[PDB]
């Protein structure tokens, strides 16, 4: 049949990577059917890379004090966890961060091999007190969604390398709500209000477009059972 | 300071409006007399002109005169004397 | 019980009461 | 209470009323002397500022 | 507030007639009136246009106090029932068992301005009587925030620092990462973690430790061992408010909203209360507070307790049967024995229950109810009164889970009916007393700003101990708060700590108690010197705003309503006749 | 009280008087004058053709001809739909 | 219950204001002669009561009560009717006492009732009278509450009071769990056509049943279809017997308004969860599914009655006809050639029902009306229209038209020639605002009607119907509804305990043929002798599955719901089951009420009061106190001058709103000038 | 990451209900996916149902026909249970004539070309020796629930009886997921969806229409970039 009212999609722009969309008006149940689906698809369906396991020389079992540095080991672990890095190779590549002498390490002091790239060179990671030396070997790979600490199944390199989590998803915090526009002339329709905040890897409009593309290629399976079945056609743009 | 955006009838905030009057009762008679002046301007535009000036801030599409008076008081564009 | 076209409504009662309910409009 | 008795001895003494409590002003429909009814607030003159008068 | 559109079309009929004459939809007001009566479909858009930003009044009889009439901005709602905001039910004393509310309508510009500024809903949060907030969370959202902010030892994803072969695996770099790890089935909301927060103000000790002067958290980073739930809760609160890290009992929420009302403007308090309502409902659904008869647990050793007190009652009855004592003495002995047995069964039931029982969570979170209703649910009912007021010495030895018997039900009915008739008589007497008080004190209004007297009453204000320590007097917040000092405050013939003419809020009272002074001479309306009403400095702070009272307020009717309103809850010469 | 003021017919009467004044002003001066003096629209006294021909200095038959001409002029849909909607 | 109702007011009795507080309480002589539960709960508590079940009135006017006499500890069957005095002369045993199936008790120390209303433990030889049964001290309407012994007295009062405000639905399904009082309370209420004599059915129809007795004679029972009750509800009567069936004396032959197959049926059976859902069921509000709106589960007929009469006047006589002055022919197409509407025409709010025109007389004409009539040529039309119009907020079809006429020689009051009555009926659905209640005082309006998709469905796709709230259960002490919910789920799904190793221990005192039951089987737990906790718990643990092997409800009575809105499961199991709820007579359409400008009073000039008219709300005394306490003087001046009494001011206010100007300044009210004229009339120079 | 697009197989249990299994999926996704498909399936499937009936001897809804055992409102409550599938969008009409004694089932309704009644065994009403039933119906397309559209809203005569309509061919839909999610991060979800229809349309056609609606609406957020 016909939708009898074509919905729109308009993007409002907050601070640079915190856009906020509205979709209005929808058929009176159709807010929640696509709201939660879009939230989960924005979160756990976009590819991207992150750190997976690091290794610090000089640490053997204590995991608590690195000599010559000021900050804790766990501070370096979560500072490395909040490091945006994009890959192009679907296999585990390694990195290195080498610095001796007193001063302060930044994220731009790392050296990227071929294919990977860092999107915040002015990010603070560690400080070296006096005459210290930092030599940390990172492992960067890609995937989807959030994934916890993969345990030491390959226990051969387990003495040096310690595992962390991986925020593969380029979006961070997506929330949503519905509304109640035009209860009389349009008879209680819905207005979905999205809110997405990404990192600087992709703009949220492009994240929304990739999520919509994966969703429609997911529902193409359910569409391709009886192609000549009558649905609800919206019409043209 | 920065709190949130208001919406609807609570715009402008009365916590900012009460920094321009003594008490709330003076604020009420202030806004009511300014709104009566604005509506007396509007219903005399058809005939010849008079001294009933207003509004000073730009009105909305279809905005009540009392809301225009409250926005004018928040813009610090009028003066008042008590009794 | 004691009404012929009654639906079979199975009871949980333990006490076997002697006296049936009187005519409700006799008052 | 005792609207007979209250009214007759007031009628003897020729007692005049002054309309200052907020009970009597409710009865005759006049503006009550509280809140926005007292003379400090009821006679506020409102006029636009002379700097902003020339702005339009 | 919601509005049934078929009623709002009837209220706003001249406005919509003028508006649909002005837009060319009818040639005069006669065809416009017939167009309204036939309900042609253009009148809905015209009705929305004339409804927008035009307040209405709402009203539920009986109007007990000043917050019984509150203005609202309408918006059109389908159906036929008035939709009411779920936070003003405490002010209106309204539940949804079939109560009706009247809607009036202000007309002139003065009436619209009065309803928009003075009588708005979001402008009246606090009491006019005591200053505590009336827009506080209640029955459901308190349970929601209690479940959201409580802390479970050893839940899924709890932080352990055990660092042998593997690191701690409890830390999280950001609340966004923690929200992802809880969206996946790893982190529970109530497990203890160590986030790295960059948007919430740390408490005073951590702020003075890490940054000293002003740790302005919009850029700063600091670690905190909390749950995810308390972080999600503290994100509802404003930026300048510090971190809390507590368990949101109802008194804790009362203290939070009181502090927010004291140190902030009103609009921030209204928005914070709306956010708290939304979070409280959304987590009240996921809390899992249901009621089953497998959840009403009985105490296991109830029967031996009842047998022991039954043997004591049997000895007392046999001693009466000997003739060694009269009727009234054995009645007193049986009353004492069964009161002891009731309290023993209540103690055993109190110590038998776990903490995650819904019937104890709803009680202990301060949502609703007390413990005696849970004792009468599972346990023992206890003594039941007579029609006169004596105690039946039998007593009821059953509970409503086990089911009563015929005579015990017949005994309970006496006290039930006495309570009902007491309720009717008490609300009639409260109405009459409110009428008398309003009829006396209606001509006490504020007239001047400062009468400039020197007399004043004295307050006790935290007398000391035999050891010498100044213990805080319990009745300070009713007696000494919100008052203006008539004389100065000197300590041990030293420095003057708080000068004359100050509001006596929290921190100066804390400073007086820290300096170690008890008696203070404060101003009050007993010693005011104006002839027509009281002055503004003698009355002190108006409780409804928090600032000084104005020069036109009618404080007499406010006082009379604040006295006569809670008289219905005065459940008794010690009651409302007292 | 069925003999009270309905308070919509009163403002309808005032609006009808204003529309009647505008419609009679869409005619000429003499035509509006003879119609107002014929039907007593300004004082409440219906004069006759003798008095109208006296105040204008012409025969009663000329006044009657002018009155019939104006009644034919007012009986138009364009001139009279706004008055038709008042009944 | 309107019969068998005992009051203390009226002529020859004490007034309400003179009612002593001691006469409202329950004396201990009320055991078996008056219900201590069922009474009105306004300012009439205890002044109005109802009779008990087994009670009886003496020839002198005192109230008798049966008792089982017992000699030497052997309980006989000689039933003796005692009054209060000779009840006090003896000592009275307990109903539920353990009798040895030989007449004798099993313990000497029995519960007993002494002379002055005391409760003791007498040895089992002084006992000379026993009760006949339980439920002797209870009324009829209170004896229809399952698990009454688990509820508090106030909520049982509210439940027994709200059980009779239920409305008759259009389908009227019998309750799953009930007592044994529905059948007798239905066939004694008189609203069920009972077969007078045993015989065989000859012919059924929708209008009459003709039976054939054993000896020749036949009798036809005329049904009542769509008869109006005294409060607008409907009174249908449908048969339940087929063509060739054979009936006996006293057998039910036709249902009534609220009956199903013989027994009472005041509501429907609905699946229910006890979770708090998103603040929509906050503070006793109820949310429902859309299935009840879709499938006519809670819908009822309502029949209203209008009336008009053509009197005679001085100037002539009013006539009923079509020739209505100044009314278009578009709205005159419904009614027939003689004025009244035809049967079947759907009317809206404000259409013409009976065309009636009155003579009016002669008046002077304004010059503008004269000129418009001269322009348009419309005539004078000296007669005035006072027709019969359907009032505001009503609609529906037209069932019946009853007309009385003077020329057909009926009895009428003096001067009335034609009386005509029109019956309009409508089919009211369920809606938000309408009031629902269970059988335990758990009332509450409908907060929201969700669609069928966003409603928390069960583990196999079944959506729930209503959603109650948890916080209203424990603090009101009425967990009888929780026991009814558990036993309703058991009675819906059907159970079968396992007698392989004998009967389990909890079901030892459980009677036979309840060890297994089919699904959708009815049961009856009586008032004070019903289900027990061990019986219900063990029966709830063995509750055979639905279609697949899927026990949807575990041993605690709960189930793992799914959130129909987001999609995730709810993390904790929720209590579900089958309750029995009823629709009450507090619908929104009888309550929603508004007024801009309508009819005014005559003596005073205030707007008239009441929903029957347009009607304005009373702005009382305490509301004036609140408006003074706010300080808003202008709103109070407006509310007391230009909305009530300023007779020259109301027209100016309406004119100023219509023309779009400022509201003018209020004048002196009419009440003050009336007071001034009275004081001047009473020889007091008020100046 | 994994590189495997999900597939959809089909599993038949009876003629009017079947099972659909989708695998693999992302973790924490099968619940939301199945709920979105259920929310579409349960509300937005186009079908057909009766709209307004007109018996000859009656004039309104609250009367009785001479001869039948039930009344007109019980005939409405029985005819609201019909299941009927149409083919074209203009409102066709079907008739029903039955004389004399006997039970009038839904199989006695004679349909025009294009529509069909699927359960002929449905009881409508029962007659006697003097009974005579003659009724015509109006079938119409649509989707969702819609109340009885009033007689004044159209221009029909007095004999028309507007009935409520429920064009919804689906009956009961649930799902469940099988979360493997082992401790090796080869994690996925396997969603099993269940559809049951009321013998009007096949479950494959119902799921095809739901998938078409989702593919239409979810593509709105793609090509507006
Ligand atoms: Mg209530
Ligand atoms: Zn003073």
């Amino acid at each position: 049949m016909l939708i009898s009212q074509r919905p729109t999609l308009s993007e409002d722009v907050l601070t640079d990577n915190r856009s906020q969309f509205v979709i209005e008006p929808l058929e009176p149940g159709f807010g929640y059917t696509l709201g939660n689906s879009l939230r989960r698809t924005l979160l756990s369906s976009i590819p991207g890379a992150a750190v997976t396991s690091i290794r610090i020389d000089g640490v053997l079992h204590e995991f608590t004090t690195v000599p010559g540095v000021k900050e804790d080991v766990t501070e370096i672990i979560l500072n490395l966890k909040s490091l945006v890095v994009s890959s192009e190779e679907d296999e585990p590549v390694t990195m290195y961060l080498r610095k001796q002498g007193p001063g302060e390490v930044t994220a731009g002091d790392i050296v990227p091999p071929a294919g990977v790239t860092v999107h915040n060179p002015g990010m603070h990671i560690a400080t070296l007190n006096d005459k210290g030396k930092l030599e940390v070997e990172l492992v960067v790979e890609r995937g989807r969604g959030y994934v916890p600490a993969v345990q030491n199944r390959a226990s051969g390199a387990e003495i040096g390398r310690i595992p962390v989590d991986s925020i593969y998803s380029p979006v961070l915090k997506v929330t949503y709500k519905v509304d109640a526009t035009r209860v009389e002339q349009r008879t209680d329709f819905d207005k979905l209000i999205l809110d997405v905040e990404t990192k600087n890897s992709i703009s949220p409009r492009d994240a929304l477009a990739s999520a919509g593309k994966t969703l429609v290629e997911l529902f193409g399976l359910a569409r391709e059972l009886n192609v000549e079945a009558e649905g609800i056609e919206i019409g043209p743009s | 300071g920065g709190y949130d955006t208001p919406l609807g009838i609570t715009n402008p905030p009365i916590d900012e409006l009460l920094d321009r009057v003594s008490s709330k009762y003076a604020l009420v008679i202030y806004a009511a007399k300014r709104a009566r002046q604005i509506n007396d301007y509007y219903n005399q535009l058809g005939e010849g002109i008079l001294e009933y000036v207003g509004p000073l801030v730009e009105p909305g599409l279809q905005e009540k005169p009392l809301s225009i008076a409250l926005r004018e008081i928040h813009a610090d564009l009028l003066e008042h004397t008590e009794g | 019980n004691s009404v012929p076209g009654a639906p079979n409504r199975v009871s949980f009662a333990k006490l076997r009461e002697p006296l049936e309910v009187p005519g409700l409009l006799d008052v | 209470q005792e609207t007979t008795r209250v009214l007759t001895d007031a009628a003897i003494n020729c007692r005049s009323d002054k309309l200052n409590g907020l009970k009597e002003n409710v009865i005759i429909g006049k503006l009550i002397p509280a809140g926005t009814g007292i003379n400090r607030y009821r006679n506020i003159a409102v006029q636009p500022t002379e700097e902003a008068r020339a702005a339009a | 507030c919601g509005l049934p559109k078929l009623m709002a079309l009837e209220l706003f009929k001249p406005f919509v007639m003028k508006r649909l004459v002005d837009l060319n939809h009818a040639q005069n007001i006669k065809s416009a009136k017939r167009m309204v009566e036939r309900q042609r479909p253009q009148v809905w858009d015209v009705l929305e246009e004339v409804i927008a930003e035009h307040p209405v009044l709402l009203n539920r009889a009986p109007t007990l106090h000043r917050l019984g009439i509150q203005a609202f901005e309408p918006m059109l709602v389908e159906g036929k029932a008035i939709q009411l905001h779920p936070l003003v039910c405490e002010a209106f004393n309204a539940d949804f068992d079939g109560d009706q509310m009247a809607v009036h309508l202000p007309l002139s510009a003065e009436a619209q301005a009065e309803a928009r500024i003075l009588m708005l809903s979001s402008n009246n949060i606090l009491s006019p009587a005591s200053g505590r907030p009336l827009a506080m969370p209640r029955l459901d959202m308190v349970t929601g925030l209690y479940y959201l902010t409580t802390e479970v030892p050893g839940d899924t994803g709890e932080y352990q620092p055990a660092s042998g072969d593997h690191p701690e695996t409890g830390v999280y770099s950001s609340p966004a990462e923690a929200i992802m790890a809880a969206d996946r089935g790893v982190l529970s909301v109530r497990a203890k973690i160590k986030v790295r927060l960059t948007q919430l103000r740390p408490p005073v000790e951590i702020e003075a430790e890490l940054f000293g002067h002003s740790g302005w958290q919009p850029g700063d980073a600091w670690m905190a061992e909390t749950t995810l739930g308390r972080v999600m809760f503290n994100e509802l609160l404003p930026l300048g408010y510090p971190f809390v890290n507590k368990q949101m009992h109802k008194k804790v929420q009362a203290a939070i909203i009181n502090d927010l009302a004291e140190r902030y403007p009103m609009i921030v308090v209204a928005q914070t209360v709306d956010k708290l309502k939304d979070a409280g409902f959304y987590w009240a659904t996921r809390s899992g507070v249901t009621v089953s008869m497998a959840d009403v647990l009985v105490p296991p050793r109830k029967k031996e307790i009842l047998d022991h007190y039954e043997e004591r009652a049997d000895k007392v009855e046999k001693q009466f049967q000997r003739g060694a004592l009269n009727h009234d003495e054995r009645n007193e002995a049986l009353v004492e024995i069964w009161k002891e047995a009731t309290d023993e069964v209540g103690q055993a039931l109190r110590e038998h229950y776990p903490d995650d029982n819904p019937i104890i969570t709803i009680v202990d979170s301060g949502a609703t109810g007390n413990f005696t209703q849970t004792r009468t649910l599972a346990g023992m009912k206890g003594l039941v009164t007579n029609p006169k007021g004596e105690f039946i010495p039998r007593p009821v030895k059953s509970s409503f889970r086990e089911g009563l018997t015929v005579l015990e039900y017949f005994i309970n009915t006496h006290g039930a009916r006495k309570g009902l008739a007491d309720t009717a008589l008490r609300t009639a007497d409260s109405g009459y007393l409110t009428r008398r008080l309003v009829d006396v004190s209606q001509d006490v209004i504020v007239r001047e700003h400062d009468c400039q007297t020197e007399r004043g009453i004295v307050v006790e204000l935290a007398e000391r101990a035999p050891d010498g320590t100044l213990i805080r007097d319990p009745y300070i917040e009713t007696s000494a708060y919100a008052r203006t000092l008539g004389t100065d405050a000197v300590d041990e013939a030293g420095n003057v700590i708080v000068e004359r003419g100050q509001d006596l809020g929290d921190p100066e009272i804390d400073a007086l108690l820290a300096a170690g002074i008890t008696q203070v001479k404060v101003r009050s309306v007993l010693t005011c010197a104006t002839s027509t009403g009281v002055c503004a400095t003698c009355y002190g702070r108006s409780m409804a705003t928090g600032k000084l009272v104005d020069i036109g307020e009618a404080v007499g009717i406010v006082a009379a309503q604040s006295i006569g309103e809670p008289g219905t809850q005065l459940t008794m010469t010690g009651g409302l006749p007292r | 009280d069925s003999e009270a003021v309905v308070a919509v017919d009163a403002v309808s009467f005032t609006l009808l008087q204003d529309q009647l004044q505008s419609v009679l002003d869409t005619l000429s001066e003499r035509e509006a004058g003879v119609v107002r003096l014929r039907f007593g629209l300004t004082d409440g006294q219906p004069r006759t053709l003798d008095e109208i021909g006296q105040v204008y200095g012409v025969t009663r038959e000329r006044i009657r001809q002018i009155e019939s001409k104006t009644m034919s002029k007012l009986r138009h849909p364009s001139r009279s739909q706004v008055l038709r909607d008042y009944l | 219950t309107h019969k068998r109702r005992l009051s203390a007011l009226g002529p020859g009795g004490l007034s309400r204001e003179r009612a002593g507080l001691e006469v409202r309480d329950v004396h201990p002589s009320h055991y078996g002669r008056m219900c201590p539960i069922e009474t009105p709960e306004g300012p009439n508590i205890g002044l109005i009561g109802s009779l008990s079940v087994y009670a009886r009135v003496n020839p002198f006017g005192f109230i008798e009560t049966p008792y089982r006499k017992v000699v030497d500890g052997v309980v006989s069957d000689e039933i003796v009717y005692l009054t209060a005095d000779e009840e006090d002369r003896h000592v009275v045993a307990q109903a539920n006492s353990p009798i040895d199936a030989d007449g004798r008790f099993v313990e000497p120390r029995v519960l007993v009732r002494r002379k002055a209303g005391e409760v003791e433990y007498v040895p089992s030889s002084e006992v000379d009278y026993m009760d006949v049964s339980p439920r002797q001290m209870v009324s009829v309407a209170t004896a229809m509450i399952p698990f009454l012994e688990h509820d508090d007295a106030n909520r049982a009062l509210m439940g027994a009071n709200m059980q009779r405000q239920a409305v008759p639905l259009v389908r009227s399904e019998a309750p799953l769990v009930g007592t044994g009082m529905e059948l007798r309370a239905a066939i004694d209420a008189g609203d069920v056509v009972v077969a007078e004599e045993s015989g065989v059915i000859e012919e059924v129809s929708a209008d009459y049943i003709t039976v054939m007795h054993d000896n020749g004679t036949r009798r036809t029972y005329r049904m009542r279809k769509f008869a109006r009750s005294n409060h607008g509800t409907c009174a249908n009567q449908c048969p339940i017997v087929d063509a060739g069936d054979r009936v006996e004396a006293g057998q039910v032959i036709a249902d009534g308004p609220c009956t199903d197959d013989g027994e009472m049926a005041l509501g429907k059976n609905l699946l229910v969860a006890i979770m708090p859902w998103e603040g929509h069921n906050y503070e006793d509000a109820i949310i429902l599914s859309n299935r009840l709106v879709e499938e006519d589960v809670l819908t009822s007929i309502h029949i209203e009655e209008h009336e008009i009469d053509a009197r005679d006047t001085k100037l002539g006589a009013e006539e009923i006809t079509r020739d209505i002055p100044n009314i278009s022919d578009e709205v005159l197409a419904d009614l027939d050639e003689r004025g009244i509407v035809r049967i079947g025409a759907e009317v809206r709010d404000g259409d013409i029902l009976v065309g009636k025109v009155t003579p009016k007389g002669e008046t002077e004409l304004t010059p503008e009306e004269r000129l418009l009539r001269a322009i348009f040529g419309e005539k004078a039309r000296e007669v005035r229209d006072t027709s019969l119009k359907v009032p505001h907020g009503e609609s529906g079809k037209v069932i019946g038209i009853r007309v009385f006429s003077r020329e057909d020689e009926d009895e009428l009051p003096a001067g009335v020639n034609e009386l005509v009555r029109v019956y309009v009926a409508q089919k009211r659905k369920i809606s938000d605002g309408d009031k629902l209640a269970g059988r335990h005082g758990n009332k509450g309006v409908i907060g929201k009607i969700l669609p069928v998709e966003d409603m928390p469905f069960l583990a196999d796709g079944t959506p729930v119907d209503i959603i109650l709230n948890t916080h209203g259960v424990p603090r009101r002490m009425n967990i009888g509804q929780i026991l009814e919910t558990h036993l309703g789920w058991c009675a819906h799904s059907g159970w079968k305990v396992d007698a392989a190793k004998g009967v389990p221990d909890w079901a030892a005192r459980l009677p036979d043929e309840l060890l297994e039951a089919q699904p959708n089987a009815i049961v009856s737990t009586p008032v004070f002798d019903g289900a027990q906790e061990a019986e219900l718990q063990g029966l709830l643990s063995c509750t055979l599955p639905n279609r697949d092997g899927d026990v949807l409800v575990d041993a605690d009575g709960k189930a793992m719901l799914f959130d129909g809105r987001s999609g995730e499961p709810f993390p904790y199991p929720v209590t579900v089951g089958y309750m029995y709820i009823m629709k009450l007579h507090h619908l929104v359409d009888d309550k929603i009420h508004a007024r801009s400008t309508g009819p005014y009073s005559m003596i005073t000039q205030q707007p008239l009061g009441g929903k029957a008219q347009f009607g304005g709300q009373r702005f009382g005394e305490m509301e004036c106190w609140a408006m003074q306490a706010y300080g808003a003087a202008y709103t109070l001046q407006e509310l007391l001058t230009i909305k009530s009494d300023d007779t020259v001011g109301r027209v100016k206010v309406y004119e100023a709103i219509v023309k779009g100007e400022n509201i003018p300044e209020p004048g002196i009210p009419e009440s003050f000038k009336v007071l001034l004229k009275e004081l001047q009339s009473l020889c007091l120079n008020v100046e």
